[PDB]
DNA sequence: TGCGAAATTCCATGACA
DNA sequence: ATTGTCATGGAATTTCGCA
DNA sequence: TGCGAAATTCCATGACA
DNA sequence: ATTGTCATGGAATTTCGCA
């Protein structure tokens, strides 16, 4: 009001260009701009004006400004527009992100067999012999896979199947998602009794279990092909598929999961006979070098508009199972630690510490 | 001649009948002739049906070129012969009343029968749950001849469960008394 | 057999390199290759060998060849491998495509309002006043949107709502997907009585209705923001959202759907007053030029490995709702006509003519 | 002075009571003062409730600066005044017993009352279904003064339903006889 | 020392709820 | 406290057989 | 005739089941 | 017989105010 008073008489005020005639009409300070005559509201009224324009349809920066520009003008209008957008809780938790996640990590292949198991459940499937699910256990280094049919993705069925598997060898680490069968205290006690470290993916990020998930695709693809024209009796096919996939060549590796595990084919069709004249000690020596020379992919190029997490940054976790007409994003939270360019710890919306993937995060807009 | 390899020859035999443990009475023992690696499968009978059912689990992981056994009924049946022929497995039988395998296999089967006895006493009806840890012990036992464990010869790596502490494998004086009573 | 007979004595046969010693051992013709000694099977046995290797895990070109190469060798092995892959019905209908669709078309914006309506249903939503669905009608030229709550996505509810809409004007064409409400004979008769041409998207391709689908996103986004912290009573908000979105600026267009339809704002907040001194005839003249000068996007660049349809080509339509462990692709079919680089007519797997989008097609591999 | 524009002034009035057609008895007539564009909303009473309910549909498409009506009870109520104030609509009333609008609006309301009568005869209880086609006819009628139809002035385009054939708008001799009996 | 063709490698595409 | 993966088939590149 | 800053435009990202 | 669309906010580019 006092700022606008000195402007009407002709005195200069920073932000208001001098080459325009500021006059008074109908009790409102106006200005003759190239687009037309606009009302210059006092500083004390500009926040309320930006709010009324935004609240019409909760529009972003430009769509909110085009409304205000129809009637008003003042120095640095978008600055006041963005200020309100960053304070509108409804827009922050409902709008989508326009910044992609940084490029994925390609973690090193486990050095030895049984160094790390990946496990996951497939199902529910068509009922076969009373069974509905399949426990899939993939050795990270070899890709060798064990299949176990179960009636439920339960901890009890998981333990019974893994006790049979661990008859052959005990793994260092078992990696799984945060499903109910693997996060139960009963499963943790089972792993501790056997010296097995339990590793868990970040929530709602099956890419972290991409080792098994990819193997799940091959299992279903083969089961589909074998069941074409037949009723879906898959129970008796699980041993067939397990053997078939474990002895299938990976074209980029030039080896099968069986060969990476044993260094020699068994009495299967088209068994490789190259190491026939070598001794077992010479055969294992060649196997130890084959395992270390395997192809390993590198991190892909980052997309043109990606974001990487920074300690202290305001981020928002995606809502797991959002109800109809409910926001897709939680309220803003702060990054506590950056474990890797793709994984962070945040101060959760409940007050807890949470370890999440950036694929389920967006950086809070407008700072 | 070609050097001996894993999956060249599997030696199978039945151990039992045993005290009932969760309905099972026998143990089908499978030993790889080259590595000494041992698989233990509990069955309810020394029948061809139970043998095919247990070997179907094993042959879904690796298939041997030859299976060697004695002239047991479950192994000389026409059904088990048809089963082996479908998978390309050559059946090889020892002479009746003249059981013959190999020194490494003979000693391995000795260790299994002795290790089963040492843990049968005190818990005669709970050996079903113990079969996993029994296989781990057998397959991580240091071989004096080859100077490598069966696990190391089969996978070419060290194991996450090395068994440095050796059970006496002989029955202590108190275990002998609690066994003569059973 | 006769071909292999002349090879053992040293005579040359096309395809078999001369610089290798072909000998006989154990009743089989063998050859000393750099990788080792391989069996050369007779021509009459090579098809059966490729089949047994493929059928192990129904593997592609290289994984099937790596099996055969362990034991056998003959001239042009991959040629015989690919020949079997193109004949394996299970692989053709179960495998995924590795060729992306050609770039999308950006069809011209309708020249006038009411030239083309796009319609679609949103729902089911949380029950609000007994209503579960929303009929969304978007004018293609303006983006102006009408909202109608219904109890079901039915033809009867669609007709009752459109009879109210067509009180203001009758459209030339109504575009919709192939939902039950819009494909019923009752709806076709309703449109014919009013001189309205019914246009339908290709099946299972909501991109073709992208005009409404995109508007559906804005409707749900605004309804979500207005319902934050409140129970989802959306029935009384549909008129509010309809007015709010119809008067929202499109930042790339610099106009609202209301302005494109009427050429002048009504008594809404922040109404534009630029054309205040013009007459209505001068205002409509400016509106007629604004409609013709609107920004129109162009077709994006094709991806590096895209495919475009050709008449006579063997393509496969995607299965609509594939059951568990069932193939994702129909049996191969022939392209009859290419309506546009993104739409074709095929001889359907039942014998009918079908108009489909290439997004739901894959070119049959191995010709 | 500023030229007249659409949404500058809406003229509203009630027509009725009419024969019951699917439960409705009245028609709320809304005419835009500049274009002559007409909206017809069927109500069950000439009440503020039915007026607000029907104008909420219209004001979800466009909001007038001014609404003009007579001193009817539904329009002079404090409820309807609060409704108009919330939307920024200025209410403007004609003098009691002196109904005043504009020539274009007067003639437009004449056409509506006459067009409703011509189709009420023969089908007096089916006018609810006919309200859509009545609006199309009224809004696609050529204006002798402006030389443009209301549809053309509101949207700036020609219409897909041009009404070149004009109803007589007068009752034929047989329609007069079937009306004097009703 | 270089040619045509076969063999190998490359890698974008898509799917694991 | 954790992290994508890899079969697939045309295309691009290298290797082979021969001179 | 050019500077710093504001204003405008650009456009990759994601979601419409 | 048919076909993607567009709000969004950082970044890239243009324009503005002044000299
Ligand atoms: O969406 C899932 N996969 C789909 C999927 C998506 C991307 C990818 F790169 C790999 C994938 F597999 C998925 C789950 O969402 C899930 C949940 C949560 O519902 C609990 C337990 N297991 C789960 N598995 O196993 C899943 O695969
Ligand atoms: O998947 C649907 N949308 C999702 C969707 C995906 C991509 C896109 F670019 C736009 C989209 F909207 C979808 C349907 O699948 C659908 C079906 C088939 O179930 C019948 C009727 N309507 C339907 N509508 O409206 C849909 O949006
Ligand atoms: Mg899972
Ligand atoms: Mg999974
Ligand atoms: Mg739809
Ligand atoms: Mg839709
Ligand atoms: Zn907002
Ligand atoms: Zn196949």
């Amino acid at each position: 009001d006092a700022e606008l008073d000195q402007l009407l008489q002709g005195h200069y005020i920073k932000g208001y260009p001098k080459q325009y005639t500021y006059f008074l009409e109908d009790g409102k300070v106006k200005v003759s701009r190239p687009e037309g005559v606009k009302i210059i509201p006092p500083q004390s009224d500009r926040q309320k004006i930006v709010l009324q324009a935004h609240n019409l349809a909760h529009t972003g920066r430009e769509a909110t400004l085009l409304k205000i520009a129809n009637l008003y003008w003042w120095p640095n209008m978008r600055k006041d527009v963005v200020k309100q957008l960053g304070r509108c809780q409804q827009c922050l938790i409902t709008n989508a992100s326009n910044k992609a996640s940084g490029p994925i990590l390609r973690p090193d292949r486990p050095q030895k067999p049984f160094d790390k198991f990946f496990i996951d459940y497939i199902g529910p499937l068509p009922p076969s012999q009373g069974y509905l699910y399949v426990l899939v256990v993939v050795d990270g280094m070899t890709g060798f896979t064990w299949l176990y049919p179960t009636k439920a993705p339960s901890t009890s069925a998981t333990v019974k199947s893994l006790n049979v598997l661990t008859s052959i060898a005990i793994p260092k680490v078992i990696h799984s998602d945060q499903g109910a069968a693997f996060t139960s205290s009963t499963f943790a006690e089972w792993a501790k009794e056997r010296g097995i470290h339990l590793e868990f993916s970040t929530p709602y990020h099956p890419q972290s279990s991409g080792k098994v998930e990819r193997k799940n695709s091959d299992i279903k693809r083969l089961l589909t092909k074998l069941l074409v024209g037949r009723p879906t009796k898959w129970y008796d096919l699980l041993p067939v598929v397990q053997l078939a996939l474990n002895n299938t060549y990976s074209p980029v590796l030039k080896y099968t999961p069986h060969q990476l595990l044993f260094g020699i084919d068994s009495n299967t069709p088209f068994a490789n006979q190259d190491t026939l004249d070598l001794t077992r000690e010479e055969e294992l020596s060649l196997l130890q070098e084959i395992r270390t020379s395997l192809y390993h992919p590198s991190t892909p190029p980052a997309s043109s508009r990606s974001w990487s997490p920074v300690v202290g940054q305001l981020v928002q976790e995606r809502v797991a199972r959002p109800a109809s007409l409910r926001p897709r994003w939680h309220k803003p939270s702060t990054v506590l630690k950056v474990l890797n360019p793709r994984t962070v710890v945040i101060l959760d919306h409940l007050g807890n510490n949470r370890t999440v993937s950036i694929d389920n995060l967006k950086p809070t807009s407008h700072q | 001649d070609r050097p001996q390899k894993p999956f060249d020859k599997f030696f199978i035999d039945y151990i039992g009948p045993l005290p009932p443990s969760q309905g099972y009475l026998y143990v089908l023992v499978v030993v790889d002739g080259m590595t000494g690696f041992t698989w233990l499968y509990p069955t309810k009978a020394p029948s061809t049906s139970a043998t095919v059912k247990s070997l179907n689990v094993l042959t879904s992981i690796a298939i041997p070129k030859v299976i060697h056994s004695d002239q047991g009924a479950a192994f000389t049946s026409s059904t088990f012969a048809e089963w082996a022929k479908e998978r390309g497995i050559h059946l090889e039988f020892s002479t009746p009343y003249h059981p013959q395998s190999s020194g490494k296999v003979e000693r391995k089967n000795s260790d299994i029968k002795r290790l089963l006895t040492k843990l049968l006493v005190g818990r005669p009806t709970k050996w079903y749950d113990l079969l996993p840890v029994v296989q781990l012990a057998l397959n991580n036992t240091y071989s004096p001849v080859l100077k490598y464990t069966p696990h190391q010869l089969l996978f070419g790596i060290d194991s996450n469960t090395p068994f440095a502490n050796q059970d006496t494998l002989d029955l202590t004086r108190e275990e002998e008394l609690s066994l003569l009573q059973e």
